[PDB]
């Protein structure tokens, strides 16, 4: 338990990145901890971040580094944050045909429909960030979405 | 700091050197009031020393430079400047969108104040109410309008 | 579903794949929806609102309505996974609601048939379907039940293979009343039989030769019983013979049971067997004269006791079928018309009058036993003889003539009641020569069709009788799932652990036939001159009130509504009795002399009374007994017919009507039976597929096995090890267990999408990170040049040297 230097240090990088944008002066705007919370490589989803401090509209609360740093760990305990594992089974539980592929139209819809539904423009940005083609309908495979997902923006 | 670049110290040895011809190298009283002849404006007494007391004593080109220890503190250099304007300017030049570069410089980085805000409008650049930033990085060293 | 859910055929025994999907998509929340008690349609469905003490709040769905219903009358609804569901053995909830809303969602989709275990329940459609083609024929011939969706002709065939297989006799029990369409089905089972016979490889059908003979069957073994206008009351057994290469070999038909007593008395509602009001109508007077008797059948005290005709029925047309199919079977007029005689006869013997002096009985009338001395060709002076004062013997013969008012009437309602039985045996010999073909004959499937279980607001000795033999039947059926889900935990080497499922039933039927049970001490109490429904009823009381948890008592009900005076839990549920008369009911004396005398001149006569004094109910035994010896030898299958509705209507469905039939049915006895054991049963792989997203794993879902994965999915859900038990090739699961399983399914997968939605709301932000740190640089650039500018542009020096060099 409780964090290294080297964590707080890059926190702290996270962090002062972010009070910048809304004015630096040391507090970071709650309506932006799971934003902040992703830059740290976490992936937390709207029921973990308002459970932990997440405001919806901006001007509500605010956050200096310090308090920051614990709600980050309380985050980082919980370990069903998702694998391949998990997400490989849900896939399938729309695969019709067993074969690895999904019809874009109901992956999509999936994702805007289910879960904590996902925009329009969000679905389209990490499809064509991911460079995940569809065929004459020889669809989406699934897991070369997972993949390239799970890997980031950032590849090499 | 050190910042004052050869690029910037060179061009302030032909700046203090047109100047001088003062016993030796010394921007003097006479070496000034001189140079605003073939300056085109006028010159006055007290302040021509004013510009004095900003040295110890006597200007040869060293303490020349030592007195732009103000100059060099921020002067990011030359391009650099038009670069970080132009990551504002999705638009290819004609450049950015007020509104944007106000809430840009007085809510968010190391916020303006809505003084220093007015210190920049009452030059900037403007039209179609956007701004001209190319013509505002020229302003920063300037060759005039 | 199977072979291709889009093929035509299968439009009424499939539902197609995307239809399907469709069905089984529907929303849904184990923690919420259920099953609820509707006073109109049996049970419906519903959602829970709140809960406090015993008493939880609910709101229907079809109709809104927050009703508020006792715990335990919640039930639990199974998940979609489960609708349109083929065999009701399968589903995870196995209660009353949820059978009923299985068996009715389907008939309401245009399907019929539906398994329960071993029962194929097929409900009825009332219109013709597709469903019977020599093109479908095919698409079942040789399948294993499981290969097809529900279809009378799997259980047929099956039952074709089984025989050929083992090569041990096949009987098929089918149940259903009136508008279950019970008639059909066997017809359509028996000419299933007949194509497949003929398939391998190589005047009147098999179907016909049979179905011409059920008018006259029926004009003597039915009649219109209280609550069903023809009702058969005897059973009949079709037997349809098979040589060596299962090759239809011949048919016949042995029958049992015949309710003799309906032949002397009716109760109100109710009335004699059919041919009685059929002879007694205009359509044959001369008939009506060769019997000696007048069209009004009201005035014979042996058949106006109940109702004189039935709404829907008519009796001249019958009369009219009944004597056409008596020619069809091919039987001389002559004897045509003894058969009808015979049947006249009874009528008069009812007529007879008599009175006594002291206590020697005597005549009164004389032209009623020479009517009926003649019908017979025998001599009344003689026949008087006999019955009013006959003689036996020792090594010499006294008079017997013992006889007094109430011995003779009771003397003679026997013999009316003899002679209507061996009429029955005889009438059925026929049909057999009938259908005996030259062929020789290996093997045989047979068909049984008896009076089911009934429950009337009033029931006396005959409905105990016929649930009587319905509880010895269940129990047939009982023993025979107890066998077979032995062989089946064996088979998966999993721990059998159960007594003989029919010993479930055996308390009853002990308390009807053991000494010192009720049809012996109704025997016994026969015996004493001065025994009444009060000392008979007592000796009932004494010998088992309080004494057996089997026998209970009634209570007196309203005013008019009949007497109760003991009831007995069948499996069927609980049924009350009334003991008045039993005692006369049960008396049926043979009586020897009119026997050896009835052993002469007309032809049948002769034939007939040619092949103590006891009981009807030693009797029902001992053919109940026969019965039983015979499906026991043979292996069985189990068709139930059911009525929809009241009003002959598609689609409809009776709540109450359908459970009552599916209690007295034996199908919601055999689910009792499932509940008690492990009902559901899926392959490894069936589960691993299902379930893994339960407890995921990096290894490759091709390597993984099936078991190991449920195993692992198992503990890691820390069921109860009681709830299920792993074997060869499948795990088996109780009550609910899946239902759990389907609801963490849902709940798992609908947390594992907001996950991903997360590791994409991750990257989307990620990478607008560094395009963040980029502007950060830019706008620090900004803001201090501009500001350092705000400075210089009024430190002079700083305007001298701008002007100090463009002039370099
Ligand atoms: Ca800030």
């Amino acid at each position: 338990s409780q964090l290294t230097k080297d964590e707080i240090e890059e926190v702290r990088e996270v962090f002062d990145l972010f009070d910048f944008w809304d004015g630096r002066d040391g507090d970071v705007d709650a309506a932006k901890v799971g934003d902040l919370l992703r830059c740290l490589g976490m992936n937390p989803t709207e029921a973990q971040v308002h459970q932990h401090g997440g405001t919806k509209k901006m001007g509500e609360k605010a956050y200096k580094l310090e308090e920051i740093l614990p709600i980050y760990e309380e985050m980082s305990s919980k370990d069903t944050g998702t694998a391949a594992d998990e997400f490989m089974e849900a896939f399938k539980t729309f695969d019709r045909e067993g074969q690895g592929l999904i019809s874009s139209a109901e992956i999509r819809n999936v994702l805007k429909m289910l879960g904590e539904r996902i925009t329009e423009d969000q679905c389209n940005d990490i499809f064509t960030f991911c460079d995940i083609r569809e065929d004459i309908d020889g669809n989406i495979k699934y897991e070369d979405l997972m993949k390239k997902v799970m890997a980031g923006p950032f590849p090499d | 700091r050190v910042k004052l670049s050869q690029r910037q110290m060179q061009e302030l040895k032909e700046a203090f050197t047109m100047i001088d011809q003062d016993r030796d190298g010394f921007i003097g009283m006479e070496d000034l009031k001189d140079m605003f002849s073939s300056l085109g404006r006028v010159p006055p007494d007290d302040e021509l020393n004013a510009m004095l007391k900003e040295c110890p004593g006597q200007l040869n080109f060293t303490a020349f430079l030592t007195l732009f220890g103000e100059k060099v503190s921020g002067t990011d250099p030359e391009d650099a400047l038009r670069n970080a304007f132009s990551m504002f300017d999705e638009d290819g030049q004609g450049f950015i969108p007020e509104d944007y570069l106000k809430d840009l410089l007085e809510n968010m980085g190391d916020n303006f104040s809505k003084e220093e805000i007015k210190n920049v409008w009452k030059d900037a650049p403007l039209k179609n109410k956007q701004f001209n930033y190319n013509k505002m990085v020229d302003i920063k060293g300037k060759a005039e309008d | 579903m199977t072979m291709d859910f889009s093929d035509p055929d299968m439009e009424f025994l499939c539902l197609t794949r995307q239809k399907l999907m469709e069905a089984t998509s529907i929303p849904f929340d184990g923690k919420k929806n259920c099953w609820v008690p509707d006073p109109d349609f049996g049970f419906v469905g519903a959602e829970i609102q709140s809960t406090k003490g015993d008493e939880v709040t609910v709101k229907t769905d079809k109709t809104q309505e927050t009703r508020v219903v006792k715990k335990d009358d919640i039930g639990q609804r199974n998940p979609p996974k489960f609708e349109m569901n083929m065999d009701m053995a399968n589903l995870t909830f196995l209660n009353e609601a949820s059978i009923l809303h299985n068996l009715r969602s389907r008939y309401e989709s245009g399907f019929i048939y539906t398994y329960s275990g071993l029962f194929c329940i097929a409900i009825n459609p009332y219109r013709r379907l597709p469903i019977y083609t020599q093109g479908l024929v095919d698409k079942y011939r040789g399948k294993r039940r499981a290969e097809m969706p529900p279809h009378l002709f799997s259980i047929a065939d099956n039952a074709y293979q089984y025989m050929l297989q083992d090569r041990e006799n096949q009987s098929m029990l089918i149940t259903g009343e009136s508008g279950a369409g019970k008639t059909e089905n066997t017809k359509k089972v028996i000419q299933y039989f007949a194509l497949v016979a003929a398939s391998l490889a190589g005047k009147g059908t098999l179907e016909d030769q049979i179905v011409q003979c059920n008018p006259v069957l029926e004009a003597y073994g039915n009649a219109k019983t209280t609550r069903n206008n023809n009702s058969s009351r005897f059973g009949k057994f079709i037997r349809i013979h098979f040589g060596t290469q299962g090759k239809i070999a011949g048919a016949d038909i042995e029958t049992y049971l015949l309710e003799k007593s309906r032949v002397t008395y009716q109760q109100s509602a109710e009335r004699n067997y059919h041919i009685f009001y059929q002879l007694l109508s205009p359509a044959f007077p001369e008939n009506i004269e060769k019997i000696l008797a007048v069209p009004d059948p009201g005035l014979y005290g042996f058949i106006n006791q109940g109702t004189l005709t039935v709404d829907g029925i008519d009796d001249e047309e019958e009369m009219g079928l009944t004597d056409t199919a008596f020619d069809v079977l091919g039987f001389t007029d002559e004897e045509k018309l003894s058969m009808y005689k015979c049947t006249g006869c009874i009528l008069h013997l009812g007529e007879m009058k008599w009175k006594q002096r002291g206590e020697q009985a005597e005549a009164d009338g004389t032209a009623e036993a020479e009517k009926v001395a003649f019908l017979l060709g025998v001599n009344a002076g003689d026949l008087l003889k006999c019955l009013l004062k006959p003689k036996i013997k020792v090594g010499t013969e006294y008079v017997t003539q013992g006889r007094n008012k109430d011995q003779v009437t009771n003397s003679i309602a026997a013999l009316a009641k003899s002679l209507y039985d061996r009429m029955f045996n005889w009438l059925v010999r026929r049909v057999n020569q009938t259908l005996d073909t030259k062929a020789k004959r290996q093997f045989f499937i047979g068909v049984l069709d008896i009076a089911g279980f009934e429950i009337f607001d009033f029931n006396s000795f005959e409905q105990l009788c016929i649930n009587y033999t319905n509880e010895r039947l269940q129990q047939f059926f009982n023993h025979h799932m107890f066998v077979l889900e032995q062989e089946e935990y064996k088979k998966e080497g999993i721990v059998w652990e159960f007594i003989d499922f029919g010993l479930d039933l055996q308390a009853c039927i002990e308390l009807i036939e053991k000494p010192m049970g009720i049809l012996s001490i109704l025997e016994e109490e026969c015996m004493f001159p001065k025994a009444s429904d009060t000392s008979f009823k007592n000796k009932l009381y004494d010998n088992h009130l309080g004494k057996n948890p089997m026998f209970g008592k009634p209570k007196p009900p309203k005013a008019g509504c009949a007497e109760a005076h003991f009831c007995l839990h069948h499996y069927a549920g609980s049924v009350s009795y009334s003991i008045a008369g039993w005692l006369d009911k049960n008396k049926d004396p043979i009586n020897e002399n009119v026997v050896e005398l009835l052993q002469n001149s007309k032809e049948p006569i002769v034939k007939m009374l040619f092949t103590a004094f006891q009981t009807i109910s030693s009797v029902h035994k001992e053919s109940l007994n026969k019965l039983m010896k015979n499906l026991y030898s043979t292996h069985p299958h189990f068709v139930r017919c059911i009525i929809p509705n009241e009003l002959k209507t598609p689609g409809l469905i009776d709540a109450a009507l359908v459970l009552h039939q599916l209690r007295c049915n034996g199908v919601l006895e055999g689910i009792r039976i499932c509940r008690k054991g492990f009902p559901n049963r899926i392959i490894y792989s069936e589960f691993k597929q299902r379930y893994s997203i339960l407890a995921p794993n990096a290894v490759p879902s091709g390597f993984a096995d099936g078991k190991v994965v449920t195993d692992k999915a198992l503990s890691a859900l820390q069921l109860d090890p009681n709830e299920y038990r792993l074997g060869n090739t499948k795990v088996f699961f109780k009550a609910g267990v899946l239902g759990m399983l389907e609801d963490m399914r849902d709940e798992r997968l609908s947390k594992i999408i907001s996950m991903f939605q997360a590791h994409i709301r991750g990257y989307l932000m990620r990478k607008a990170y560094k395009k963040l740190q980029d502007q950060r640089i830019g706008l620090t650039l900004i803001q201090r040049n501009v500001r350092k500018w705000l400075v210089l542009r009024n430190w002079e020096w700083w305007r001298l040297f701008n002007k100090v060099k463009p002039l370099l």
